């Protein structure tokens, strides 16, 4: 399970660290107190009013999928609870687990 | 939507706080001597005058502050941007927008 | 010849002779709208029968008494021919105090004590004081006690050696039974139903439904589901004082999911309410007071203390109070002062049977000593040295 | 293991690291080897985590925060996990089996390394 | 210029590995590569079979009081428990202890070649 925030940017602050992001869906609008490693993973890639993001909270994966004013806004909840299914290969586990950076030979042999 | 700077939302946390301490809500079924401040202002208090009342109110806790929702009270994600409560759901911020935003209803 | 032991609280007053009993009787007046002209004094509450919209005169303003005039009536009927005849010309009072009471409380309090009652000797103890007496009475090996008063209008953590009290380390919080109630009928009247006028009848809900949560959330996870796996979620009937003369919990047996009854009954559902009040006493911030709760402030209390004795005070942790008698209280206590505590030194938490009248078993344990008279001040000495003497012998 | 509670190092250069780990049965403050240090500084601990070290050889991993700060920002990229439940100390006596083979590889390559020569490897 | 490919894996193949410091020996007591270059020759066969300390030695270290400062240059119980020292005290012989063997283990192998043959052996 994993905790997905996906909406429309609204405003984004970054002051010298701490940082406020404000997100809106077409039913619900959020102001986020951000914290460090957030808001390193927002300055590095560019994020502006108006852009549809989606947030992978742990992590901090931010993928830009269009802008809106081109991507429709979410409609429901910002914040939502999702089960994420992943079928593995054997293979996959050894070559991902045989060495530092070791998923690329998974696309370039290389095993 | 109009924005409540940092005065309001503190003097609402504080209405609040302050009414958590009321005796009672309605007035006197009659309908027809000091208070804690006067007592306060009387003794002249002052900080690092030794062990006294002031110095024994309990510190900042160290463990962060978990946010709750105004309207439900299970854990709350979102902060309103017009006045800054806690809200986890459509439905809840559609009660908090029609009771408690901006006016206190 | 006879002594009388008094627990002058905001809420109940522990009234009762040092060779008798104890009773537990409200220490404020009732007003109601059942009764034109009539001020219910003390324990008269009980002949009321409508105790909706009861009005509440209070002598204590944020645990402190500052209105004089309705302690004064109370204390007038608490002595008078009707419940105690207390001798006032020959007879010794032990009456408590708040903790820090403030330099002009004192003053009325010894004047009023000595002049318009004339008692014989008076003792001004902190409640504290009495159960930190009446422990070392019960365990005679250890030296040192931490004592947690959880009271109607705050919480105080005081530490006690064996014959003073470390007033460097006393802490007090802002979080009471009053606190507690009002914000559980602020948020049933936010959610449910309007009961901002019915604090009897919500205190009754919050002393018999409420409880400290092991997990909290655990807890708010349970509570959030619905249907039979919603172990966490109680109805309860309020009173109408017509047939249900007080409040009860449908059994669970009983419960109905849509929450529609054929009997008429006003039904208050309560689901993550029964923790969140209670958790207030461990996490004051959570409604939004930036103050330590008790397990933290009890660890904070200690470390200030030298570090020989820290030990000595780990293990000798004392709740006290009515806000100890939530059930899971005493468990979580233990929990969160374990965390804190260094883990070479051992964490004991008691917890008496009857934490309400603690105070005034140790003043009956005070009160039979043979130190007692070098203790009290009498009203001859009170003529001459009364208003300095009163200061210097009481610790207050 | 346990949630950091104090990471102090002692000034003669760093004479010692003094160190509060906090469990569920208690705190406990350690003295730590000044090379332990670096370990310390490379993970990037800050009060709040949750590490273990290990006492033969040093080494630290820290595994994420502690759970009691989760609400100290609303959105922010970070592993919460619980606080330990066992006493800061923990001894096991176990008993692996390992073949030849594995020392003959184990010995076969470095490991670690700061070097340049070392990394590039 | 494309987007990269983002390969998303389950979070549990990542510690599959991984294990945990209570299940798993000390694999440095087997590390002969990581002496080269690092130890010396005199260090394994001259040095430490004489100044290896004892149990004995660290005890009187430990035990007995601090040194005296080192001189300056000159150009020429009501609150005692016995249960708390006890374990203290056993607390101290533990570390002391794991002092004697942490230090007995980290310097038992003798490089196969050590730094002085390399450098002899090494030319410009
Ligand atoms: N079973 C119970 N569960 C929870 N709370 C209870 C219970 N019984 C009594 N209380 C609370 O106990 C409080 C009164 O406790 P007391 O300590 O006797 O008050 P008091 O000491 O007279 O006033 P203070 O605080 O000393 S000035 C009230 O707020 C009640 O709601
Ligand atoms: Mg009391
Ligand atoms: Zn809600
Ligand atoms: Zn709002």
């Amino acid at each position: 399970e994993t905790e997905i925030i996906e909406g429309e940017v609204v405003e984004i602050q970054i002051d010298r660290k701490v940082g406020k992001l404000t997100l809106k869906t077409t039913e619900m609008e959020t102001i986020y107190d951000l914290g460090t490693k957030m808001i390193e993973s927002l300055t590095k890639d560019k994020v502006q009013a108006g852009d549809v993001i989606t947030i992978d909270k742990a992590t901090g994966k931010i993928s830009k999928l269009g802008r809106s004013f081109f991507v429709q806004c979410p409609d429901g909840e910002l914040q939502k609870r999702k089960e994420v299914v992943h079928t593995v290969s054997l293979h996959e586990i050894d070559v991902i687990n045989s060495r530092t950076q070791g998923f690329l030979a998974l696309f370039s042999g290389d095993t | 939507r109009r924005v409540l700077d940092r005065a309001a939302r503190q003097r609402r946390i504080n209405r609040q706080l302050e009414a958590l301490e009321n005796d009672n809500f309605q007035d006197d079924p009659h309908a027809g001597r000091k208070n804690f401040q006067a007592l306060l202002e009387e003794q002249n208090l002052s900080v690092a005058e030794g062990p006294n009342y002031l110095t024994a109110c309990a510190g900042p806790p160290s463990r962060p502050q978990r946010p709750f929702c105004a309207v439900c009270g299970f854990p709350s994600p979102y902060t309103c941007v017009s006045c800054g409560a806690r809200y986890c759901t459509v439905r809840c911020l559609g009660t908090h927008q029609e009771t408690r935003c901006l006016k206190w209803t | 010849m006879t002594t009388l032991v008094l627990d002058n609280g905001a809420y109940n007053a522990k009234i009762g002779y040092s060779h008798e009993n104890v009773s537990v009787i409200p220490n404020c007046q009732f007003r109601s709208k059942t009764a034109r002209l009539k001020t219910f004094t003390a324990n008269q509450i009980d002949e009321i029968k409508d105790p909706s919209g009861l009005f509440y005169i209070l002598p204590f303003q944020k645990g402190y008494l500052v209105n004089w005039d309705v302690q004064r009536q109370v204390w007038d009927y608490l002595f008078g021919k009707e419940m105690y005849q207390v001798d006032f010309l020959d007879t010794n009072i032990i009456i408590t105090e708040p903790y820090f009471n403030f330099t002009s409380i004192q003053e009325s309090m010894n004047e009023i004590l000595f002049e318009e009652y004339q008692f014989q000797a008076v003792l001004r103890v902190n409640a504290g004081a009495l159960s930190a007496h009446r422990y070392f009475r019960d365990n005679p090996s250890e030296l040192c006690c931490i004592i947690v008063d959880s009271g109607y209008s705050f919480t105080h953590i005081v530490p006690y050696c064996r014959s003073k009290k470390k007033k460097e380390a006393i802490i007090r919080i802002n979080v009471g039974g009053k606190l507690l109630t009002n914000h559980l009928k602020e948020i049933i009247s936010y959610r449910q139903l309007h009961v901002m006028d019915e604090t009897h009848v919500i205190n009754q809900v919050k002393e018999d439904v409420c409880y400290v949560s092991q997990d909290f959330y655990r807890d708010m996870d349970i509570a959030k589901l619905k249907g039979e796996e919603n172990t966490v979620m109680i109805d309860y009937v309020l009173p109408d004082f017509s047939t249900i003369k007080k409040g009860f919990c449908k059994p669970r047996e009983e419960m109905v999911l849509s929450g529609k009854y054929k009997s008429g009954e006003q039904i208050l559902r309560l689901a993550n309410e029964r923790f969140a009040v209670p958790e207030i006493l461990f996490n004051p911030s959570d409604i939004g007071i930036q103050e330590m709760g008790i397990p933290e402030a009890i660890v904070y209390s200690i470390q200030n203390l030298p570090e020989e004795m820290q030990p000595h005070f780990f293990k000798n942790i004392v709740l006290t109070g009515g806000n100890s008698l939530f059930p899971g209280f005493r468990d979580r206590v233990y929990s969160e002062v374990r965390c804190l505590t260094p883990t070479d030194y051992d964490v004991s938490v008691v917890l008496p049977e009857n934490p309400i009248t603690y105070a005034w078993e140790g003043g009956k344990l005070i009160s039979e000593n043979d130190d007692f008279e070098d203790m009290v001040v009498t009203r001859e000495d009170y003529e001459e040295n009364g208003h300095s003497v009163c200061e210097e012998k009481f610790d207050i | 293991e346990g949630e950091v509670t104090e990471l102090t190092p002692c000034e003669t250069t760093i004479s010692h690291v003094i160190i509060g780990l906090k469990t569920a049965k208690g705190t406990k403050q350690l003295k730590l080897d000044p090379s332990i240090f670096e370990s310390l500084q490379k993970e990037r601990v800050e009060a709040g985590d949750v590490i273990y070290i290990e006492a033969n050889s040093g080494a630290v991993k820290r595994q994420g925060r502690c759970d009691t700060y989760a609400t100290e920002f609303d959105l922010e990229a970070e592993e919460y996990v619980p606080l330990p439940k066992g006493d800061v100390h923990k001894k096991k006596e176990i008993i692996q089996d390992v073949t030849l083979h594995d020392l003959d590889v184990a010995n076969a390559r470095p490991q670690g390394g700061q070097d340049i020569l070392s990394m590039m490897g | 210029i494309t987007p990269g490919i983002c390969f998303s894996t389950a979070s549990l193949v990542l510690r599959a590995t991984d294990v945990h410091p209570l299940q798993r020996i000390d694999m440095g007591r087997f590390d002969l590569i990581g002496l080269e270059g690092r130890v010396s020759r005199y260090e394994a066969d001259t040095f430490l079979p004489r100044h290896r300390l004892s149990r004995r030695v660290l005890l009187e270290v430990a035990t007995a009081p601090d040194p005296p400062p080192r001189p300056k240059p000159v150009k020429m119980s009501p609150f005692y428990l016995d249960s708390l020292e006890e374990k203290r005290k056993r607390q101290r012989s533990e570390r002391l202890e794991r002092i004697f063997q942490l230090s007995e283990a980290h310097g038992a192998l003798a490089p196969v070649y050590g730094t002085e043959v390399l450098d002899f052996c090494t030319l410009p």
